[PDB]
RNA sequence: GUGAACCGGAUUGCCGUCAGGAAAUUAGGUGCGCUUAGCAGUAUUCCCCACGCUGUGGG
């Protein structure tokens, strides 16, 4: 159930008027909130039809989805492109409904289903994360005199390629070699983009009380978050069209709210 | 007063764009026009921050759009009442004198926000009588508390002393 | 124990009580001339007609009632009118009539009542319970209907808007709440500032009993606080009346 | 009023008619006591209204 | 962050918080009368109050009667802003 | 039983009344300027009006 | 701005200031008598023929 | 002019060039008041080219 | 309860009836915003279940 689309946002061309796309680009904590909130629900879809209510995420549906932001030219315009799918059909006539100048062009849903069987010439990109849990995540380096103090923490830091080579023949060895575990192949993959990407996510807390109920009185706390990107192409050859399906419906990597997801 | 002269000395240091587009703001509020506003913001904001006593907004406004029409100078002890009353003496008692005597007085019975029409006719015969001194300052702290009489009657009692003199 | 109806009432354009010469009648207080209408007027226009007879006990043992006259909250302006009778009839010229001058003014006034312990019980007309029926008739029929005057026309019978009702024995009129005359100020009404000027007085004399308070609506708060200064801001037709009625007994 | 409606022909009809029977008569003078100051939106006809319907509400409730 | 550091009338990352029902100005405020707003739409609201009357009453963009007003003020500060100007 | 009847009429520039020296008549209401109109002449443009023709039988003559 | 070339002292420029301006599509309306012209002017005909000939060329090759 | 010439470098040269000699002056920017789209057969300047030339014998012929 | 009681200044009214504020007007001339710039990057990516310890469910 393929129901991909497009979304072509409305980037400015003076920096001295506000630009709300070109800002809310800048914070995938926000762009994963913003296609999040499309297709609400059928809960309170009667009550109002203004967005005008007192945000909570708990009456949006708990649909995980996918995304995700390139560019591209048509024929003579430059515009950022956002391509989702999802399983739940589309209605964004609501999120964008008093924030028309996040928007470009009005939106376009389009009916597609697959069919591959094996090795065809005719596949397309694909986003993913290059994380790896670390072999030696060693002892906590401190500060002070550039030391090491602590013990170990597993964490998903970044892939540490070679030194001796350049990614477009080690990551292409790497997803080259994942590939027939998703059931396809590989015959030929360059790289396009890589690097990092931000975001900031809000934590509330408690510490303070209130004298006549529970602690309501509390402080605010943000915190960020690191991924390592790669976008990249490839001529594939799927081995079965009864698992790749799946891996359709998943994708090459799970960030999925943050940007990485499936073949496009 | 310390906060409405910073006021009156800021609106002086306006350029020739800004009171324009205050002059084609005549008789509208401060919403309708994105630039209206901010320049009011501007002028308005910083001195809050710095003297505890400030002017009522709207007299700002209203004080900031006649000073853009109209153009004056900041001279003390050219209020309203004596430059008018002044000029009333320059006039023929039987006719003349009650037509602008009643334009005066129409002033005294009106709130601050209907005031730019009968304030616009005062300084426009003001303006044919060649006045280039008015006290913005004078003029912007008897208008704040326009609504307690006893300085409305020292200001009708100035027109008095200025007209019998 | 002892019943201060405390009563404010505006009135629309209207003269009521009239001198030797027709003009509305004058008070002077605070250093200024303001309107009045006498207390006889009034204590009359409570009798003499039957919606408040719904009383011989009260206006006659004498009689149990002090009503004050009603002093203005804010200056006299008195007005005056030019009227023409016409012809009717077409002569050789046109205009017939009088050709005199009436006069007029609409005014904001107040007043102070007094009903002590046995000024109502030896009042007793024949019951004890009649000694809290006739003041729970009385606390809204004194704001039942306006006098009399030149209604035929000068048509006013405006109902007023904040009534007090004081259970202090002390008997103190709130007139030094208007001994400043009643300004009027954009973001207010006349009545409203009135109001505002008694409640200020009313947050005074405390420092050297209840407050009964009577908004319709309450549209006016005795105060702009949660500190309220009288505590009651209720009031609805005769619910007044029987909480003075148990209030008493 | 035949006043001067040959040099001032307003002719207007009356926006608004109150009828109301009871036996204690009223002018709703106390609805604009507060005077009306009209407003961006509606025009001074709907103003006075609303006053005069805010009144009509506390006196039909608190009277 | 009781509303997740977003808007709540054309919702986006947040900075600033007005204030409804202007029964006290606010030196001890409730936390059920403030509106943590965007930038933008917080101008607006300052649009709508500070042109016509200042008074008590404030806005409160939940109920949908002070809607296009302040979509339509929003646009306006959208075409005309000038940062370079302040503010 | 009495029947109470109140209207709300906005008028165009008009002077259906003045005073001895022509100016429109004014009352002190609520402590501002209201413009008023007199009750007879009112009285007096219902009694001439185009309908009471069937019903205007008084007369106010001193011939 | 008003730019110095000069370099009596650091890289200044001299006066500053703004300029306002417009563009338009622009509709102009003339009307000229003719009996009241030709008693204006006693009877000449040519002039006065002069005169509307020349009005219809000035309004147009003229700004 | 020489701003920002430093990080751009657009000396572009000229395409075409009307010098003429008249008693009344007169400007064909009304040529562009319909403003110039590009056909895939023909670049910009042709295209304005023929829309002056359209005009400027418009003007040579109707005046 | 006290030179004080208890106590209306009441009713009848169109100010009405005639009125161009009209003759005349270039908003005038002067002006550069401008000097400086890789949207890139492996050797900790903030996490939480979670692997023989780098694949695996998402904030
Ligand atoms: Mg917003």
């Amino acid at each position: 159930m393929i129901y991909l689309s497009r979304l072509l946002i409305d980037t400015g061309g003076n920096p001295d008027r506000p630009r709300p796309g070109r800002k809310w680009l800048d914070n995938i904590y926000n762009v994963h909130r913003r296609l999040s909130m499309a297709f609400p629900s059928g809960l309170r879809r009667e009550q109002d039809p203004h967005f005008l209510k007192p945000f909570s995420p708990n009456d949006f549906q708990k649909t995980p989805f996918l995304f995700r932001v390139d560019n591209n030219i048509d024929g003579n315009d430059k515009r950022a492109i956002i391509i989702v799918q999802s399983v739940l059909e589309p209605d964004w006539d609501y999120c964008f409904q008093n924030a028309l100048d996040f928007l470009a062009a009005p939106p376009e849903t389009k009916e597609y289903n697959p069919e591959f069987k094996a090795g065809q010439l005719l596949r397309f990109r694909l986003r993913v994360n290059a994380s790896v849990r670390r072999h030696i995540p060693e002892m906590v380096q401190q500060d002070g005199q550039t030391i090491e103090t602590g013990k170990i923490l597993h964490k998903r830091v970044s892939l540490t390629w070679d030194a001796s080579s350049t990614p477009d023949q080690a990551l292409a060895d790497w997803l080259a070699a994942k590939s027939p575990k998703l059931g396809f192949t590989l015959q030929r993959c360059e790289l396009l983009q890589l690097g990092w990407v931000y975001g900031s996510k809000p934590e509330p807390k408690n510490v303070k009380v209130k004298e006549q109920g529970q602690g309501y009185w509390r402080e605010h706390k943000y915190n960020p978050l690191r991924f390592r990107a790669a976008l990249l192409e490839g001529v594939l050859e799927v081995d079965d069209p009864k698992l790749f399906l799946k891996t359709l419906s998943s994708g090459i990597g799970k960030a999925k709210s943050f940007g990485f997801g499936l073949l496009s | 007063n310390r906060g409405t002269v910073d006021f009156i000395a800021s609106l002086e240091n306006l350029k020739e764009g800004d009171l324009g587009i205050l002059r084609k703001l005549r008789g509208a509020r401060l919403d309708e026009k994105l630039p209206g506003f901010d320049l009011f913001s501007a002028l308005w904001w910083p001195l809050r921050q710095k003297n505890q006593r400030a002017p009522k907004r709207e007299v700002a406004w209203l004080i900031a759009k006649l000073f853009a029409e109209f153009r004056f100078e900041q001279r003390e002890g050219a209020t309203l009442p004596i430059l008018m009353g002044g000029i009333c003496r320059k006039l023929e008692p039987k006719k003349e004198l009650p037509r602008v005597l009643a334009r005066f007085d129409q002033l005294a019975s009106l709130d601050i926000m209907q005031m730019e029409e009968p304030l616009s006719v005062i300084m426009g015969i003001l303006r044919k009588h060649q006045q280039v001194c008015l006290d913005w300052v004078g003029l912007t702290d008897v208008l704040s508390f326009w609504e307690q009489e006893p300085v409305k009657r020292e200001w009708s009692d100035s027109f008095i002393k200025a007209y019998k003199i | 124990m002892l019943i201060e109806i405390h009563m404010i009432q505006n009135h629309s354009p209207a003269n009521l009580n009239r001198d030797d010469l027709g003009a509305p009648k004058t008070c002077y207080f605070g250093g200024v001339l303001r309107s009045r209408i006498s207390s006889q007027c009034i204590k009359r226009s409570i009798r003499t007609s039957n919606d408040f007879k719904a009383d011989i006990a009260l206006c006659g043992v004498e009689a149990a009632l002090q009503v004050a006259h009603a002093i203005s909250t804010h200056i006299a302006r008195p007005e005056i009118d030019y009227f023409v009778a016409a012809d009717d009839v077409p002569g050789e010229d046109a205009g017939a009539g009088h050709i005199g001058e009436s006069m007029f003014a609409s005014a904001c006034f107040y007043k102070y009542f007094s009903i002590d312990w046995e000024q109502l019980v030896k009042n007793l007309k024949g019951d004890t319970n009649l000694a809290a029926h006739t003041v729970g008739a009385f606390l809204l029929a004194a704001a039942k209907t306006n006098p009399s005057g030149k209604q035929n026309s000068f048509a006013a019978h405006n109902y007023p808007d904040g009534i007090l009702v004081e259970f202090k024995n002390s008997p103190i009129s709130y007139a030094n709440a208007f001994v400043r005359p009643v300004s009027v100020v954009k973001e207010s009404d006349l009545v409203e500032q009135s109001i505002g000027q008694l409640s200020n007085y009313v947050n005074d004399i405390r420092l050297g009993v209840i407050g009964f308070w009577f908004s319709p609506n309450n549209r006016y708060p005795l105060g702009y606080k949660h500190s309220k200064l009288a505590s009651r801001n209720i009031g609805n037709l005769n619910e007044l009346v029987g909480a003075v009625l148990d209030y008493i007994g | 009023p035949s006043g001067k409606q040959n040099s001032f022909a307003a002719h207007n009809y009356p926006d608004g008619i109150l009828v109301e029977f009871k036996n204690s008569p009223i002018s709703y003078a106390n609805a604009f006591v507060r005077p009306v100051s009209v407003v961006k939106e509606s025009d001074l006809v709907e103003q006075s209204i609303g006053q005069l319907s805010n009144y009509v509400n506390d006196i039909r409730l608190g009277y | 962050v009781m509303d997740h550091a977003a808007c709540m009338v054309c919702k986006a990352p947040a900075t600033t918080v007005q204030h409804v029902n202007y029964r006290r100005a606010g030196g001890k405020e409730i936390p059920e009368d403030l509106r943590a707003l965007c930038r933008l739409c917080a101008d607006a609201c300052t649009m709508l109050e500070y042109g016509s009357g200042m008074t008590t009453n404030r806005i409160d963009p939940c109920d949908p009667i002070w809607r296009e007003r302040i979509l339509a003020k929003r646009k306006e500060i959208v075409e005309f802003r000038s940062r370079g100007q302040r503010f | 039983m009495l029947i109470e009847i109140h209207m709300i009429q906005n008028h165009s520039p008009a002077n259906l009344n003045r005073d001895d020296l022509g100016a429109p008549k004014t009352c002190y209401f609520g402590g501002v300027l209201r413009s008023r109109i007199s009750s007879q002449c009112i009285k007096r443009s219902i009694r001439t009006s185009n309908d009471f023709k069937a019903l205007l039988g008084g007369v106010r003559t001193r011939r």
